[PDB]
């Protein structure tokens, strides 16, 4: 569901001897490759913002700010992992690259192929392009009816 | 080649300290943090000391010698018998010298890496500044000392 | 016009709460610190202490510093400064900070960008506030803000 560990039990036990396609799931948290020299920071959690890029979101004053799902000029960093206990959402910093599984949009999802140009919507999911530098390495991988991800390297802002 | 592998006859005359560090074989960069990220990446061609984009085509996406739009990062080493290139992605300081399209190049000059990975004045997408004048070492090869700093809005 | 100038006194200071201690010019280097940040250091021009800094050559003479400055110029933010040496600590702008910077003479939430002296201003937008001004002199503003590196809005 919308969790990062699948919210549902598993009917049957430990069972793929393969090595191949293992790591398409919604629960591999983090990039496929991962930098000592990574800067992380964690906030307080406004909603699901798992896999999906991030704001910086602030209220009245009376309670610390906050990360919400959000994109476009007000993109902060992407989330990487969420702690659920602690409402904690994982941020990597835009100032900081980034390679990974994220959030793709469910419109033209077939349309998405390696070496495309994405960008983030207002709801922080991947879309197909215009400030962002952000390239799909892969197609598009379904995991559920709506949820669908896709492997992209994030490099920083873009000019114009 | 980073280092011609060339058996000479005669030891070069290479003494005096001063004016000994502007070489094609002095990788890296003048100035080195400890938490600067490097990430090595198959690459096809010479793309020594110049900016580098990826190219996907079967065989995973590899590095080549390019700039403008395409740029990813900079090559500041190569292993030729693995056939890997040292990348510093364009979202981290960089300093020291690379590749110039020509003489032409002095200080305080901004600079901008074109479609063969060269630094050439001004348009721009990132933020460059050149720190020394052109040097020749080669027939035609020209090393210029460049401060890169992130990318330029707009 | 000093980061932390010394002085006697015949008296001890009192210190009655543990709130709203850090709002002073001594106060050096970020309110939250990555152990993986990177920190450089210049010779300093002027004192561009809690400035963005840009770099400016000389005659060739001498090496380059770092002066207060911003706009299309900037290179970094200095953080700290060394009375005996003169070396300024830079943090560039590839890298995210996050402190209390001098304001030009804004709420939460707005956007500021660095002038021509460095000082960071209301509306490209180069940071966001975190808090309120908080005035230390007559002409002294300084502000809590996230530096988040450059984007064309």
């Amino acid at each position: 569901a919308l969790m990062k560990n699948p919210q549902q039990d598993s009917g049957l036990l430990s069972n793929s001897i393969d090595f191949r396609d293992q790591n398409l799931i919604f629960s591999n948290s983090g990039g496929v490759c991962t930098s000592s020299k990574d800067k992380i920071e964690n906030y307080p959690a406004k909603g699901y913002p798992y896999k999906r890029g991030v704001k910086l979101s602030f209220g009245d004053g009376t309670t610390e700010l906050e990360v919400e799902a959000g994109g476009g000029d007000d993109l902060y960093g992407v989330c990487s992992d969420i702690d659920e206990f602690s409402g904690m959402a994982t941020v990597i910093p835009i100032t900081n690259n980034f390679t990974g599984y994220l959030t793709l949009k469910k419109d033209g999802q077939n349309g998405v192929n390696p070496g495309d140009k994405l960008n983030f919507n207002q709801h922080g999911e991947l879309e197909k392009v215009k400030s962002v530098n952000a390239i799909a390495l892969s197609k598009a991988h379904k995991l559920t009816e709506d949820l669908f991800i896709v492997l992209a390297s994030v490099f920083g802002n873009r000019a114009i | 080649m980073k280092n011609p592998q060339h058996d000479a006859s005669l030891l070069s005359n290479s003494n005096e300290f001063r004016d000994k560090n502007v070489e094609f074989f002095a990788s890296g960069g003048t100035r080195t943090s400890k938490f600067d990220k490097l990430e090595n990446h198959p690459f096809l061609g010479y793309p020594y000391k110049r900016g580098v984009k990826r190219v996907i085509q079967h065989y995973e996406p590899h590095v080549e010698a390019g700039g403008g739009e395409d740029l990813y990062g900079i090559c500041i080493d190569i292993d030729e018998f693995s056939k890997t290139a040292t990348i510093v992605p364009i979202t981290n300081n960089f300093e020291g010298y690379l590749v110039a399209k020509d003489s032409t190049v002095k200080v305080k000059d901004k600079l901008i890496f074109n479609k063969d990975g060269a630094l050439e004045k001004v348009k721009a997408t990132i933020n460059a500044t050149a720190l020394t004048d052109a040097k020749q070492i080669s027939n035609e090869v020209y090393l210029v000392k460049v401060a890169v700093f992130g990318n330029k809005a707009m």
